[PDB]
DNA sequence: TTTTTTTATGTACTCGTAGTGTCT
DNA sequence: AGACACTACGAGTACATA
């Protein structure tokens, strides 16, 4: 049953109008599909975007539910090498259908990762066959493909999931399940998804798990917050005006305090602070200079561990000796 | 049968024998394990992605969520525990991963079913995956998105920044927060009191104060601690300096001592007594910690040296992060620091 | 390698009653090393202009085709010494232009420049040649032509840069920087290319990074060092070096693993502390004693379970004052000869 | 010799009494014993104090031990083999004869030993004595870190290092950190006037003997060695004046640091590029080479504080440099480059 | 939806050498190779989309009239060139006994020939040296330098440049009035600006815009495909305040959803490549964007680091 | 003017013991 | 019934890598 699975893979859409955000690429899609010029898609864009979902909802819409027999689908999860290529795109391109009449469709999914020598043979397969087949490349890094192969395919930008978008999707999960969302709840889980449907369908999971309710209350901005141990603005300001205004002490005080009441972690703290100060309007570039490449810094340090206690102090440091070159 | 397995657990180190069995013995991470309880009546487990830092009880939550979940009849045959000390390259996770992935679920017995929920879905757990390579990671896209139906994926690492951005979005992300004194005070006294360690009135809540977040480290110092006083056999209290000497902690007077010579003398006595007192083993880790928490929490010195402490301590941590010789290192900050 | 037709031919040069005849076109190649003693070598260098210009004057005039001597040496030094492209590259212009004197040979030799790699010398000399980096220079080669003079060969470049780039005269000197100055600086970004090159040889197989090992390991330590060649291009010694340290270190992990059941100590342990007293316990008692320490010497060896070689290798350890090179020829050729009697007669419990 | 005065025991050692004491409380249950990490300075008598630990938590057997040699293969045709230093009751592992492939010899041996019972006819598990975990690349500890915890009922490890600085945080927290100081000049003192009295060393003064601690930094090992070189040119009568016999390879630095201070030219820098070839090509490890020449250099008189820091930054920068690369020379030569460059 | 329709890049893939819009010293010198015959050994090398293939494949066409079929022996990337094809089936292909007409030669076309391994380049040198009478090979590449020397020495070599505005636009013009499609000039003009000399990319985008749009517009040209990507990232390097490239690395680059490895990629590319600046800010910048790339491929990918590396590059710019 | 370097997956070549259908 | 050409799956050896 569908009840079993997670929220990521329960709510994957089945259809191209349940795939929010593109709406200039679907539209697109359907205007080739349906005037039948199909040309080679690369559907190329980050992690959550909906590029999987796109391509499997159109391959459903071109050959109904039939669509795991008449399509070739290969990922990372399959060997993809040079040897790979020759046998079986090459014979799928070249025979025909077994189960009925049309193109045939080979969707190399996470295309990122193959060898060279494999994208080096596969240009050629695709310049061949191409009245009876068609290729749909998905990548998340335009590097790793040759430019010959990226040549021959359209490109098509999965652009980050906007607000109308993720809240729409939002509001559909709220209505599919007995579940009531705050405003500020529903702003909040927007600034933490940076487009990211998996996210969000996650954290929602979460925080629907930690009402520990009959559901019959509302999910409130607290819940969030202490569902994926994000700092609260609140505190995240907080935090910064003890910095830049507080002395040394009491400065490491709160910081200590406040990391160590709601365990929040250092790196977010980080983050907040460097998306809280992006804002701001300060004198010549040179704090800003020091301000970035401290917290670069720091935050690679984090990245590998060490004393928790000694970077936040390297933190309030670095800020405050940045913030001293602007008087 | 049970009575060798508690036997054994008897007769087991501290760390071992008092590990968490059910979802109700982890303390301080309560926001994980709430949604790991509620998702026990429901079906909807999702992949998890477990991430903070070493000894919060990862590893330990993830057991007890299977063994909760599945009984102590299909913990066997229904878990795929892949850790650090197996091969995990792009082969096998092709093949081993994705032929288990692809499996169906084993049929639970009648017993199973009338004490366990027994969910349709196996979970394949990683440990420790910072170790894994890239391409191997990315070749665990698909299979975890194609087979979700049948098989649930459970990644483990310290350092989230090691594993790929997919994964880390494909996976929820549950943070576990480090275990200082405040959230783990509660699970070191019952550790003291099922142990009978006769302790003083400020000693448990030193010894996660020296663990740094670390409920292991604090467990393994009180059973050595422990053993330390019932060898003696005099039938006092464990005292705070007789934990803090075993800890690898500097004494509070060879620390003054070391800012009495920085604060005033030349290169060349600096030297001399960095060169005397790295005779004596200590950690230069738990030196630099020590000098940090002195000169800032100390209220005798300007914002101005602060901020430059400060950064100077940072990158000394940075630089003994990565295995450098620990006498040169030290004998940098020093004289960088007695440099005003 | 191993296995191959190429050691076939070699010991076939050696018993044949019939002439042998071998072409090829590149002789200073490792698979071609069987090749060095065997065989008289003869060289074709680049021919000269003059018998080539005759050629082409004849084939001119034979196929109707207009053209004057002045171009056949531009001809000649863009084709670099090829009577083949040269003909070809007549052949080819000769069916749409018919005359090729003055005009049109920019475009033609901009379009049929020889691209070839050069050896691991020459893209030390080119990598070393101050003009490139001048201002003039850098316009004419450019940075992506100097990071293509690394890719041609990226396994001896970084090694070639490393080992002269402290033997030229500087002539990109910035006013106020010494020679030394721009060494150590050289001498910083070989370290980060070294860095680059440990992160890219490694797991995870970093390769995406060989364009940033590219500058950092060749490019900038010889922009910072550029000039003329002071005396004559070294090749690497590194690698003579590291074999010699692997032999070395195979030699004393078979000393260590020998001697392990009485030291219980490290490998380092043992060659920073226990070969200064070992020296004086087995070799000291020969340059005192004469021939009648050998029962010592013998019993000490045995303790440790030492053997003549592992004897012969412990000697050569010991660098600066205490080389035994010479100490071991200033020992009497009998007392040498009683000990190795000696060890071939009395038994020894491994 | 150092080899034939060695204890055998804990009752036997003759420094560090509260170090003895914590081993005998460490080591009066030893069933319920964790893992061990020994750490401290190089020499100090760490390795002893654990065969004399192991001989307490089992039979005097332990030292009547033997070298086996095992086979490995690795994803290639290549073949590893490797001599392990096995006992009736334990085995001693050294993964820092072998480059990378470290990670495959720890996880299948060590898996095989956990998965393998003990066998009698001579407690319950088999201890295994990791010696110079340092070498032990982040690989090879990720893979240990689970087989440290997986089989705890028959695997204990006693890991022996002489810096934490590159074990892992989660190996730290995974074993018991035990530190081993280095013996006062005291203790060795009265060590060497013991190994002298047993050995009939004639001493006109005593005092020499504090010199030989003086000259040893601590370290038991270099102090006991050097005494027997000097017993041995002295003619079994050390005299009150008698030489310090100190390494060639000591020697060698300070020539090298003589020449850094005299001359600072790259015609020198040639020169001193070819002794850290000589240096590096007769197993002489990078790291001890940079920091010998290092307190070398900061001990020349000529120099002053703002030489000395500079000589101290740079010497850390190309430490983690050198930690970071593999290519030990061309840390060590842009090192030196940058110590002519600041004087 | 039951069958598709052949793109525009292939229905209207040039069959003759006069529908080529590409280099015409190269173009004309192959219409009166193949006018007068005694076509020779050639390597034809370039960037893709440029007209390549297609140029060699008229080529042998027109060379061979009727006898393409029995004359002509393709081998692409796709099937296996080692060293048994090149010892087995070329060879039996130019030892093949072939009647053609007394100015004729039988092809042995070699797509993508800078993929073939240095045995097969190697045994192709005697292969194509004893049958030059009757049999001419034509390699198409990308790289020369991926050819060995020898083989290279015994053939011409035929260089393709970029496709300049004028024949792209000519092209894009004869391809609307052949398919009448209501166009702009700015339209076109973005079209050509975003293809940078690739004509297979120009003739796809076009396409996509009409089937898209119906109307061949700049705003609906820019809304169905974005802007060039080393254009952007050029102009954040080339800025002359840190707020400036900050301000488009977020809006253009990051809130666009631009990966971090792509980004520091690029910037690499467009410092290498770059010219305005010396020589030695270009090593600097090239070292600094290389420090940050060593962080991206760690997993430490971010905004943050690439505003440090703005930040630094500016620093190094602030003399 | 010249020799070497740890490892990790993909690619290509080679000999090669082996498993089975066929002919003196 | 059996011998031996044909053959195709497997261990070993290198060779690159933007
Ligand atoms: N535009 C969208 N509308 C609705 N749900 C979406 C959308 N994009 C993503 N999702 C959700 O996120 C899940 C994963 O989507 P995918 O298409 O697999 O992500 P992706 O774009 O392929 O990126 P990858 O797989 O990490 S490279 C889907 O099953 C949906 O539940
Ligand atoms: N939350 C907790 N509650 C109780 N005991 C805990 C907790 N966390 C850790 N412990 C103790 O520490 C031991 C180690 O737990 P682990 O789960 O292995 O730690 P960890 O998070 O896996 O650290 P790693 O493996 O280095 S990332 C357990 O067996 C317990 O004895
Ligand atoms: N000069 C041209 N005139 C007309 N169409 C062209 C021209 N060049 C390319 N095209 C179009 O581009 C398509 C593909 O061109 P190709 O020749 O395959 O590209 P290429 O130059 O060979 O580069 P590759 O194949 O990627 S290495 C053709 O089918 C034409 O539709
Ligand atoms: N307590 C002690 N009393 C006397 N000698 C000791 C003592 N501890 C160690 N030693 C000496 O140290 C030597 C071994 O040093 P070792 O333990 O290998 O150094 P490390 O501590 O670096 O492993 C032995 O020869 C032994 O004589
Ligand atoms: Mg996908
Ligand atoms: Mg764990
Ligand atoms: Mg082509």
């Amino acid at each position: 049953s569908k009840e079993n699975l997670p929220w990521v893979e329960k709510y994957r859409p089945e259809t191209l109008d349940e795939v929010y955000g593109q709406n200039e690429v679907i539209t697109t899609v359907r205007k080739f599909v349906d005037e039948g010029k199909l040309p080679h898609l690369l559907f190329y864009g980050p992690p959550g975007t909906g590029k999987t979902s796109t391509i499997v909802a159109l391959a459903r819409e071109i050959y109904g539910k039939n669509y795991s027999n008449m399509v070739l689908e290969l990922n990372a999860s399959d060997d993809r090498g040079i040897d790979v290529v020759r046998n079986q795109i090459k014979d799928f391109a070249s025979t025909r259908q077994i189960f009925s009449k049309g193109f045939k469709l080979i969707i190399l999914d996470e295309a990122d990762a193959m060898t060279n020598a494999a994208q080096n043979a596969l240009r050629r397969v695709i310049e061949r066959y191409t009245k009876n087949t068609r290729f749909c490349v998905l990548a998340n890094y335009a590097h790793k493909l040759t430019p010959a192969l990226l040549s021959r395919c359209t490109r098509f930008r999965f652009q980050p999931l906007p607000q109308e978008a993720i809240e729409r999707r939002i509001a559909n999960v709220l209505v599919h399940e007995k579940l009531k969302l705050s405003p500020n709840a529903e702003k909040a889980l927007i600034e933490l998804s940076n487009g990211d449907m998996r996210r969000v369908l996650n954290v929602l999971q979460s925080c629907k798990a930690t009402l520990d309710n009959p559901d019959e209350d509302e999910i409130s901005d607290d819940v969030i917050y202490e569902c994926c141990g994000a700092p609260r603005p609140s505190d995240l300001k907080a935090v910064l005006k003890s910095i830049l205004e507080d002395d040394w002490g009491t400065a490491h005080y709160t910081l200590n305090k406040v990391r160590s009441a709601k365990g929040l972690a250092l790196i977010d703290l980080i983050e907040g602070i460097v998306k809280i100060l992006e804002d701001y309007e300060l004198q010549n570039e040179e704090t800003r200079v020091h301000l970035l490449t401290k917290l670069a810094d720091i935050e690679y340090s984090i990245s590998k561990g060490g004393n928790d206690q000694i970077q936040g102090s390297a933190v309030i440091g670095a800020i405050k000796a940045s913030f001293e070159n602007e008087t | 049968s049970k009575l060798a397995a508690e036997q054994s657990l008897a007769q087991q180190p501290w760390v071992e024998k008092y590990r968490p069995k059910n979802l109700d013995e982890v303390t301080a991470q309560d926001h994980a394990v709430t949604v790991l309880k509620k998702t026990l009546k429901s079906a909807n487990l999702p992949h998890m992605l477990f991430y903070g830092p070493p000894g919060t009880g990862k590893t330990s939550t993830i057991l007890a969520l299977t063994k909760e979940l599945y009984g102590p009849d299909l913990m066997k045959s229904r878990i795929l525990e892949l850790n650090a000390s197996d091969e995990r390259g792009i082969s096998i996770v092709r093949e081993k991963v994705k032929n288990f992935a692809r499996l169906t679920v084993s049929k639970p017995s009648k017993h199973d079913l009338e004490n366990y929920p027994c969910p349709p879905y196996k979970i394949i757990i990683l440990d420790e995956a910072d170790s894994m390579t890239a391409d191997a990671q990315s070749a665990l896209r698909r299979t975890m998105e194609t087979y979700s139906g049948v098989t649930r994926f459970c990644l483990i690492c310290n350092y989230v920044t090691r594993i790929i951005d997919p994964l880390a979005s494909r996976c929820s992300k549950f943070r576990f927060k480090a275990l200082d004194a405040s959230n783990a005070i509660d699970r070191l006294r019952f550790i003291s009191e099922q142990e009978n360690v006769k302790c003083d009135d400020g000693v448990l809540e030193r010894i996660l104060d020296i663990s740094a977040g670390d409920l292991r480290r604090g467990i393994t110092l009180l059973q050595s601690a422990s053993k330390g006083a019932q060898y003696l056999g005099d039938g006092k209290n464990i005292t705070s300096t007789q934990v803090e000497e075993l800890a690898g902690v500097v004494p509070h007077d060879i620390l003054i001592e070391i800012v009495e010579k920085v604060k005033s003398g030349d290169f060349d006595e600096i030297k001399k007594y960095v060169n005397t007192f790295m005779k004596s083993g200590w950690s230069a880790a738990s030196v630099v910690n020590q000098l940090h928490e002195y000169y800032i929490t100390n209220d005798n010195f300007d914002t101005n040296f602060k901020n430059q402490i400060s950064w100077l301590l940072f990158t000394t941590d940075s630089r003994l992060n990565n295995g450098t010789n620990e006498h040169i290192q030290l004998l940098n900050l020093l004289v960088k620091i007695s440099q005003l | 390698g191993d296995r191959g037709g190429v050691g076939q031919l070699a010991q076939f040069c050696r018993k044949t009653s019939t002439p042998l005849i071998l072409i090829c076109n590149e002789r200073n190649l490792p698979k071609m090393r069987p090749f060095d003693r065997v065989c008289l070598d003869i060289q074709f260098r680049r021919p000269d202009a003059n018998s080539i210009k005759s050629r082409l004057m004849t084939i001119a005039i034979r196929e109707k085709f207009k053209l004057d001597p002045n171009v056949i040496d531009r001809l000649i030094q863009t084709t670099r010494g090829d009577i083949r492209q040269v003909i070809n590259l007549l052949s080819t212009i000769s069916t749409t232009t018919k005359t090729i004197n003055h005009e049109n040979i920019n475009e033609i030799s901009k379009a049929w420049e020889k691209n070839i790699a050069l050896k691991p010398f020459d893209i030390a000399h080119k990598m070393l040649d101050g003009q490139i980096y001048s201002d003039i220079g850098s316009r004419n080669f450019t940075l992506n032509d100097k990071i293509a003079l690394y890719f041609d060969d990226f396994d001896f470049t970084p090694l070639m840069i490393q080992e002269n780039y402290l033997s030229t005269r500087p002539s990109v000197l910035k006013p106020g920087q010494s020679h030394l100055e721009a060494v150590a600086e050289a001498a910083n970004c070989i370290s980060l290319g070294d860095i680059v090159e440990k992160k890219i040889r490694s797991s995870e197989q970093l390769w995406s990074l060989l364009p940033l090992h590219a500058v950092l390991s060749s490019v900038y330590p010889a922009s910072k060092v550029a000039g003329h060649m002071a005396g004559r291009i070294n090749f690497t010694a590194w690698l003579g070096q590291n074999s010699k340290s692997a032999k070395y270190y195979r030699l004393l992990q078979e000393i260590h693993y020998h001697t392990r059941l009485g030291t219980s100590t490290d490998k380092i342990g043992l060659r920073l502390d226990y070969l200064p007293t070992f020296r004086k316990r087995l070799l000291d008692p020969f340059l005192k004693q004469g021939a009648d320490a050998i029962s010592s010497v013998i019993e000490v060896m045995d303790d440790y379970y030492l053997t003549k070689e592992d004897w012969d290798s412990i000697m050569e350890f010991f660098v600066g004052p205490d080389v035994t090179t010479a100490i071991i020829k200033k020992i009497p050729a009998t007392v040498k000869s009683g000990f190795t009697r000696k060890y071939n007669s009395m038994t020894h419990p491994v | 010799w150092v080899d034939k005065y060695r204890p055998k025991s804990l009752n036997a050692l003759s420094h560090n009494e509260e170090l003895t004491n914590f081993l005998k409380s460490l080591s009066d249950q030893p069933r319920d014993l964790p893992h061990l990490l020994l750490y401290g300075p190089n020499g100090t008598g760490k390795k002893t104090r654990c065969m004399a630990l192991l001989e307490s938590i089992f039979g005097p057997g332990v030292y009547r031990l033997k070298i086996d040699v095992r086979q490995f293969v690795t994803a290639s045709n290549r073949k590893l083999e490797l001599n392990v230093v096995s006992s009736p009751y334990h085995l001693e592992i050294t993964p820092s004869d072998m480059g990378n492939n470290d990670r495959i010899v720890i996880q299948e041996l060590l898996k095989e030993v956990a998965q393998m019972e003990q066998v009698d006819f001579q407690h319950r598990y088999k201890c295994v004595i990791i010696n110079e975990a340092n070498s032990l690349t982040k690989d090879a500890q990720a893979a240990l870190r689970r087989t440290m915890e997986k089989y705890s009922k028959n695997i204990r490890l006693i890991m022996v290092c002489d810096s934490m600085s590159p074990i892992i945080a989660p190996i730290k927290s995974r074993c018991l950190l035990i530190r081993c100081p280095a013996p006062s000049d005291s203790e060795i003192s009265t060590i060497l006037s013991d190994v002298v009295t047993n050995e009939r060393i004639q001493l006109e003064t005593k005092d020499i003997l504090k010199r030989i601690a003086q000259a040893s930094n601590g370290n038991l090992r270099v102090s006991l060695l050097m005494l027997e070189s000097m017993a041995l040119n002295n003619e079994l009568a050390l005299k009150s004046s008698s030489p310090i016999i100190k390494p060639d390879w000591i020697i060698v630095i300070h020539k090298l640091t003589r020449k850094i201070v005299k001359e600072r030219s790259v015609n020198s820098l040639i020169e001193c590029r070819a002794v850290l070839y000589d240096l590096l090509a007769h197993c002489i490890p990078a790291n001890i080479i940079l920091k010998e020449l290092t307190f070398s250099l900061l001990d020349v008189e000529t120099l002053n504080t703002t030489n000395k820091s500079s000589i101290i930054e740079y010497s850390s920068v190309f430490d983690e440099r050198l930690s970071l690369g593999n290519k030990a020379i061309f840390h060590l030569e842009g090192f030196i480059a940058k110590v002519m460059c600041c004087l | 939806t039951l069958s598709l329709q052949l793109p525009w890049v292939e229905k209207y893939r040039p069959q003759v050498l006069s529908d080529i819009v590409g280099n015409k010293e190269t173009i004309d010198r192959l219409q009166q190779i193949a006018k007068d015959g005694n076509m020779p050994h050639m390597i034809i090398s370039g960037m893709p989309g440029i007209g390549k293939t297609t140029s060699v494949h008229c080529l042998a066409h027109e060379l061979l009239g009727r006898s393409y079929a029995d004359g002509v022996l393709e081998l692409n990337a796709s099937d296996d060139r080692g060293i048994d094809v090149v010892r087995n089936q070329i060879k039996h292909f130019a030892q093949k006994k072939l009647h053609l007409p007394p100015g004729k030669h039988k092809i042995v076309i070699l797509d993508e020939a800078d993929s073939m391994t240095a045995g097969a380049q190697q045994a192709l040198r005697r292969t194509m040296e004893l049958y030059s009478n009757s049999t001419r090979f034509a390699f198409a590449c990308n790289q020369s330098n991926k050819i060995i020397e020898p083989l290279q020495s015994r053939c011409a070599i035929l260089r393709y440049s970029k496709l300049s505005d004028e024949d792209v636009l000519k092209r894009l013009l004869q391809i609307i009035k052949l398919e009448d499609v209501k166009y702009t000039n700015d339209g076109l003009e973005a079209i050509i600006f975003t293809a940078e000399g690739d004509m297979r990319q120009a003739i796809n985008n076009l396409q996509s815009t009409v089937a898209g749009h119906g109307l061949v517009n700049a705003d609906n040209v820019f809304k169905i495909v974005d802007s060039p990507h080393p254009l952007i990232v050029k102009k954040m390097l080339l800025a002359s305040n840190l707020e400036d490239s900050i301000q488009i690395l977020r809006t253009d680059l990051w809130k666009k959803g631009y990966s971090s490895i792509d980004i520091v990629t690029t910037s690499f590319r467009v410092t290498k490549n770059l010219a305005q600046v010396k020589e030695s800010v270009r090593l600097e910048m090239i070292k600094e964007i290389g420090l940050t790339h060593m962080r991206i491929l760690e997993g430490v990918g971010t905004y943050l680091q690439l505003a440090s590396m703005l930040a630094k590059i500016h620093k190094l710019n602030n003399k």
